[PDB]
DNA sequence: ATCGGATGTATATATCTGACACGTGCCTGGAGACTAGGGAGTAATCCCCTTGGCGGTTAAAACGCGGGGGACAGCGCGTACGTGCGTTTAAGCGGTGCTAGAGCTGTCTACGACCAATTGAGCGGCCTCGGCACCGGGATTCTCGA
DNA sequence: TCGAGAATCCCGGTGCCGAGGCCGCTCAATTGGTCGTAGACAGCTCTAGCACCGCTTAAACGCACGTACGCGCTGTCCCCCGCGTTTTAACCGCCAAGGGGATTACTCCCTAGTCTCCAGGCACGTGTCAGATATATACATCCGAT
């Protein structure tokens, strides 16, 4: 049969552009350039990558497989970027 | 049949009615002032450990407690705060 | 006995008792007109503290007396 | 002959709409898909419980709300109103995190 | 035996000094913990809970509505200049931003 | 040994001042000290300083036992002629007139030069100890003296009265019955004991009566005090180094006093800002009122940049309004 | 109870092939894979489809019993006719021609379609073990066929092979010895038995020729496989995920091997800019020199994204060179 | 005699205009306004008040009266602002 | 007829001679004085350590030096060349200290 | 006849002369690389029992140290840095 | 009893195993602390060193100086981009800056 | 016994060597010479490795003899 | 400035659902009473180092004058971004089924704390010489007005 | 496009003080045993994460139009830089005092550890009302026009 694990690729044009001037609206911007919707994915790209990193490692020294709300919440504490709300 | 896992909420719960005896509280706020109170609590704790490393003392007591209160929260903030510490600690050794 | 509270504010409440009513029934009654706990309340008549033992007939109030209210710190 | 608003003011009548509101302004299945597949570097299989995918999307969400309240003040401060590229990375470099 | 009482109520708390001595001492702070350390650290974060629910439960009024939920512990939070001190640096799920427009942006008269 | 002594304008009494006189700081010593109360009489009365311009002009020399024995004798056979002219049926003005401001300030700042002798001893305390010491200007103490306006019926105490020129300054200025000073640590003490001798001696030196006082030591916080501090009008404390645990005390203290008590401190007993529910209801910040005073500078010791002080009244009324709005719904 | 035979070109040997044909992914069945065999061979040879493009045209019907039957009795008996234009004198083409780039990818995916039934059982493994299971594709095995040049006088061995694709394709695209694979766990081990199989089955069907290999089921940690490491000449090693414990052994059993013996790894086994002082002499990176592969895309199995794939070689002058040049000052 | 604690003033001028001018060309600045000079005063007055209160606390504790070097280092490491060299 | 170097090339020379130093840029005496006036708040007396003071004097020379770093960012991002307070004010909030 | 203040002088020095053979240093650099040491030390050591608290172990072990340094070190000093402690520990459990 | 040989030797170490079992022992870290626990950190601590100290010693011979000064230790750290993430918020005494102008204030040609 | 030692480096250094000498002392000749660890060398001959406690007469190796050098990783 | 039309926002009213607040049973953790040992509190001694004052030399700060370059306002052009509309894509919601893996329980063995004896590694103290700083003199580079 | 002149580098010469190395002596690390609890492992259960399907509609997409805004250019002018003269106070070397930080010896009381016991707080159920959603209407802001 076919092989395992089916691949995901190029999910980062997932985050379009009505969002991305969205989440500019509530940072209170009233005109946006158009060369900003790529340097945004970018941006948000990188963030992503660095928790991401940490959560599984939190994860993997547990030695399990799923990654926990808890994992998110001490990768970013980690970072100072401490969240609220989610059983921290 | 789980396991028992504990928090503030009851106490929240206590304190806010007194200070607005006619409001409620949903529960993903009860959330968030459960995880206010762990960070606050782990803050204060670990500023008074290390300020007992530093003099060379084994010891935390109402001084580290008191000293680490002047150093983390801001200014009139932490005027009240211990005061209302002070306040606990004497009814408590008057008893 | 109809007995009148006057207040710091110039309130001041008009209530009716009889004397063989107790201590702890006249500060529920101050309490249950005007709202004040009756641990923060502090009657002062004719320089005379009362006393939580003491009945009304105790300090000789008699008809158309007039008391005086002091309020107080809890602790 | 049909009425038509100036450019300007659906911008600003949007600013209002979206600071006086709380809920998530990205796609949800889009999101998790992103997270689903940068979590692939890693040779082996995750699973993400729910919870995970949620509390990074608010993080998520809440960066660039604040990278954006930024850029904006760089903007206005070369007498402009339209934000540029030029203007992300001078808020991410004095914040401190590009140098 | 005499009759129980909390050390809560000796104190004249709502917070739990028990639980709070026994988080400090098996929580790797000190060799030791005195006896006055869980009553002052219980007094000050209920002096610290009931600030925030008194504003939380302000702006919880004025929206017209009788319970607190996210928005109002973030509105209550970012409108107080100490109280965005301390949590300078935490993000609230669920609870937005302050309204804010820069004056340059406006329509012009 | 010889003298430099000088004659009373009200009374017969003498001044006193040895040849080799103390030593003071970079420019200050006895010298602009007997000049300058030469320069107060002349401003006092008239016919003195139109007896004091004649035969004379405006500098001396500081150095030299002519000259001070100069202003001596001049101003001695002229104050003698000075009663001469008073010999007659004429009365001079009144003894019981309440000095003005800058005759004061040169009054109270003559009384601390002369009786404290080492001011840096002052300094030995215990750190961060309520037992530091720090002292008050005139100019604060005058601004609060006019802020709060003592009648002939208020007791005023002064906890921590230190040397104690707070409370020699608001006993000449004030129309009281008593005041009181309280002082536990013992070199500041043992120093009231000498401004206490040296005030009356140059106040009725000058001939201005003042209101009656009393330095004493002990411990405001005993149980002695407890219903002193309960049976007082005004108070004024200067808390800024006595840390929470001596202001909790003082705060179950303060509860006792009487409607309409005042109390001036550097730091607030009471926030700005307080409000009112059902969980402070053990607060003394419930029954009184606390009003910040003007920030004018040099008001303090210890620093150049100015403080604050912080008038404090009690008044029951707004615990029973907030009690009595608690009904209407 | 019916057949989908054909006929082999070179040999006489039959393909077999139930009715109901095997379920695959969205679209992919058996039926391009008979199709495109067929046209693979009409590229192999040209005489075929010049047989073959006459009477017909492009697309047939996947699902019909009668279309499928029309291209087996067309190919079969075609083939027949091919076999009668080669009855007289003349020769086919070779039988040792190494297939082409594109006959090898059909060859092998054709062989791992039949043979592994079930691929999500290759994910049972423990998490973040060096059990995890990870492929690398064909164009990243042809690169490095590429980049390294093997003789005939190299041995291959590939530790941890997987399935054993890795080893199959390299076989047949080179003309060396002998090639070995040895892989630990147990489900993988039970597929490349069978992918040894089909693959030696479709291999001799079409009639072309590999060098000789085995895929063993072993331990390259265990003492049986230290000096078969250490007299090997090219190895092939996927050590993404086997974490620095294994690593550290493998880097001990590599000390050990010949000049000029070459590693290709998925992380490097020492730094791309490795510094050499008295402090590193004991690093297997002082005996070696690390190039990095150009990062095609597609290159693994686990991710969309390229990975790089670091050859190293043994080379010993460094350490010489080093040494020869520390006693020039 | 005269009265303790000679107090000090307005020492916030001792850090003159040439001074904050050399500052400026370390940070690579090759011109400056005029009104820059009260500006940088403002931002050092504040930033040496929140680290000398700091210090001061951590002396207090200690129940003594000079503040030591490890004082300020440790009231810069609570904000951040950690230095090497004079004793961590 | 004196020689006379044109405006901004003995900047561009300090720039360089400064860059190149590691000495602090600041007068001893006055910064020490500084010190023990703001130290004057505490009504208590306090006696400084003299490593003390040179620790206070080492951070806060660094902190100015890459506050006026940003600064200048932030008045190139502006089309400008002279710094000002209005640039120094966008640093410190951006920076996160002023908001 | 003072007491005894120990530092990392003497290690620091044996691994400069590793290094770079025939090179000094003075004596406010050995300062700095005495508290550079310390300092990394408590990330290290701390991050650690952060992560035996999260997973109620009550052990440090060389687990927690791997993977606090994983999550501290930056992204190549990492890899280094754990290939150093697996050498060590084999190298001392081989003993 | 056989001859000592302390911990470092074991391991192939210059960093002192014992100092630092008995600094993470009585330091409150945890309740217990493993064998190889010190073995590791002493082995990490003294890669690091390491690696600082030779591109300190890099610098200070291109100054044509045989010594280490705080100044080499600020050029190494700040010119190398993963010591630079590292040490991002330290303050090192005595060290300086690094030489840079931006080209927008060069003189033009 | 003059004798010659090849590297892999096509680099030959010749020494002076007594068949008397100890094993200790050749490996400090080659040091001497070259600045190698003697830890580090290893040496073959012949197919034979040479093991520190025989003599070089052991191993029969005459006048105007090649040896090999290689060199080995440290532990 | 004022006016009118059309659009978007707020305000009042009904209904309904699901989440909050409250009550019950049980169990495990907090309080009570008590004993033993060591940490911190206190008194006394010593000596290092912080503060304060003095004089002299010279480096750095302060002040003022001249001019040029750079900040800032105004104006014009042209492209790129906002608004609105019709078409097309996939998010969201619900409902179903599966099985993996997270969480818990019960044993048991190895590993780390604790302890007592002992000896060498590392610290403080003490010299000695060489690396580096300071200085003078020549060469070179770079800037600016020709 | 190039000379004059100021600034920076580079090459020896002298001196000094701090780095480096050696010694003697505690005291902390190592060795050798013993014990008991943490954690490793096997087995079981059951919740929640994954995958699939269909349908409705909201949001994304592509496109055409025009206008406001970004950006370049030009002109004025004033403010900041480079330089020279004068004035101030930093720095350095020295001396003297005495305070307060650091250490040592005792003693006592406050905290850990233990055993018993009982009530506070958690999980589980259950009812009702606060808030969301939908509709009808008032009105407040925008834009073109006068
Ligand atoms: C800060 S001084 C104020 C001096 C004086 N009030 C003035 O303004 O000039 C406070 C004085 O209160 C004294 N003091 C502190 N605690 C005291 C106490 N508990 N009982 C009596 N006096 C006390 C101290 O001796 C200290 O000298
Ligand atoms: C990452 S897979 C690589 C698959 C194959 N090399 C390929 O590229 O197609 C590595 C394989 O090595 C095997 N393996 C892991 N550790 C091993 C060991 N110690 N001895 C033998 N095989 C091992 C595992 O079973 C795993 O399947």
């Amino acid at each position: 049969a076919k092989r395992h694990r089916k691949v995901l690729r190029d999910n980062i044009q997932g985050i379009t552009k009505p969002a991305i001037r969205r989440l500019a609206r509530r940072g209170g911007v009233k005109r946006i350039s158009g060369l900003i919707y790529e340097e945004t994915r970018g941006v948000l790209k990188v963030f992503l990558e660095n928790v991401i990193r940490d959560a599984v490692t939190y994860t993997e020294h547990a030695k399990r497989k799923t990654v926990t709300a808890m994992d998110v919440v001490y990768a970013l504490k980690r970072q100072g970027r401490t969240l609220y709300g989610f059983g921290g | 049949r789980k396991t028992r896992k504990e928090s503030y909420a009851i106490y929240v719960y206590k304190v806010l009615k007194q200070v607005h005896p006619d409001t409620g509280i949903s529960s993903k706020a009860m959330s968030i002032m459960n995880s206010f109170v762990n960070d606050v609590f782990e803050r204060i704790a670990g500023e008074a450990s290390r300020l007992a490393h530093y003099n060379k003392r084994s010891t935390i007591t109402s001084r580290e407690i008191q000293t680490a209160v002047r150093l983390l929260l801001p200014g009139e903030l932490a005027k009240h705060a211990v005061s209302e510490g002070t306040k606990a600690v004497t009814c408590y050794t008057s008893a | 006995m109809q007995i009148f509270v006057k207040t710091l504010t110039g309130k001041t409440i008009t209530l009716e008792v009889e004397p063989s009513d107790t201590i702890e029934n006249v500060k529920a009654k101050i309490q249950d007109k005007e709202g004040i706990p009756p641990d923060q309340q502090r009657l002062i008549f004719a320089g005379k503290q009362l006393e939580d033992g003491r009945t009304l007939s105790d300090y000789n109030i008699q008809k158309e007396s007039t008391l005086h209210l002091v309020l107080r710190l809890r602790g | 002959k049909p009425h038509r608003y100036r450019p300007g003011t659906v911008a600003l009548r949007e600013i209002r709409r979206y600071q006086k509101s709380t809920e998530l302004l990205i796609r949800k299945l889009p999101f998790q898909r992103l997270v689903r597949e940068i979590a692939q570097d890693f040779l082996t299989d995750l699973r993400f419980q729910s919870s995970a995918v949620l509390a990074l999307q608010e993080a998520s969400e809440a960066y660039l709300v604040a990278l954006f309240e930024d850029t904006n003040l760089c903007a206005i401060h070369a007498k402009r109103v339209t934000i540029l590229p030029k203007d992300i990375q001078l808020a991410r470099r004095i914040r401190g995190e590009r140098a | 035996r005499a009759k129980a009482k909390t050390r809560s109520s000796r104190a004249g708390l709502q917070f739990p000094v028990g639980r709070v001595h026994r988080l400090l001492r098996k929580g790797n702070y000190a060799e030791r913990v005195g006896a006055g350390a869980p009553v002052y650290l219980a007094a000050v974060l209920e002096y610290l809970t009931a600030e925030i629910l008194e504003l939380a439960g302000n702006a919880a009024r004025d929206n017209k509505k009788t319970r607190i939920i996210p928005r109002h512990l973030q509105l209550a939070v970012r409108n107080d200049e100490e109280l965005n001190k301390l949590l300078g640096r935490v993000t609230i799920a669920q609870g937005g931003v302050l309204p804010n427009i820069q004056s340059v942006l406006l329509p012009k008269k | 040994k010889l003298e430099l002594r000088l004659k009373s304008p009200v009374g017969a009494e003498p001044a006193v001042y040895p040849w080799p006189l103390p030593v003071y700081d970079k420019h200050h010593d006895a010298a602009h000290e007997i000049i300058e109360t030469i320069r107060w009489v002349c401003e006092e009365i008239p016919d003195l300083k139109l007896a004091m311009e004649n035969y004379v002009l405006i500098d001396y020399d500081t150095k030299s036992f002519e000259s001070m024995q100069r202003l001596c004798d001049k101003y001695n056979r002229a104050i003698d002629s000075i009663h001469q002219l008073w010999k007659g049926t004429t009365q001079p003005m009144k003894l019981n007139t309440r000095p003005s401001t800058g005759l004061l300030r040169h009054i109270l700042q003559q009384v601390y030069n002369h009786s404290v002798t080492d001011p840096e001893k002052l300094n030995n305390y215990e750190p961060f100890s309520p037992e530091v010491y720090g002292e008050t200007s005139f100019d604060l103490v005058a601004q609060m003296i006019d802020e709060i306006k003592m009648t002939d019926d208020d007791l005023f105490v002064d906890l921590g009265s230190g040397v104690g020129q707070v409370v020699l300054q608001v006993a000449a200025a004030t129309n009281c019955k008593h005041h009181y000073g309280v002082e536990k640590a013992d070199i500041p003490a043992k120093y009231a004991e000498t401004m206490d001798r040296e005030f009356r001696k140059w106040m009725k030196w000058y001939g201005k009566k003042h209101a009656e006082y009393t330095l004493e030591r002990g411990d405001f916080l005993s149980e002695e005090w407890r219903e002193r501090i309960a049976n007082t009008s005004v108070i004024f404390v200067n808390n800024f180094a006595f840390g929470p645990e001596v202001d909790h005390q003082l705060k179950e203290r303060f509860a006792n006093m009487k409607e309409g008590g005042r109390i001036v401190s550097s730091k607030p007993f009471a926030p700005l800002n307080f409000r009112i529910n059902s969980r402070n209801l053990s607060d003394i910040g419930t029954i009184m009122r606390v009003v910040e005073l003007s920030p004018l500078k040099g008001s303090v010791s210890w620093t150049g940049k100015p403080v604050s002080y912080y008038l404090h009244t009690i008044d029951r009324t707004i615990l029973e309004n907030y009690f009595s709005s608690l009904k209407n719904p």
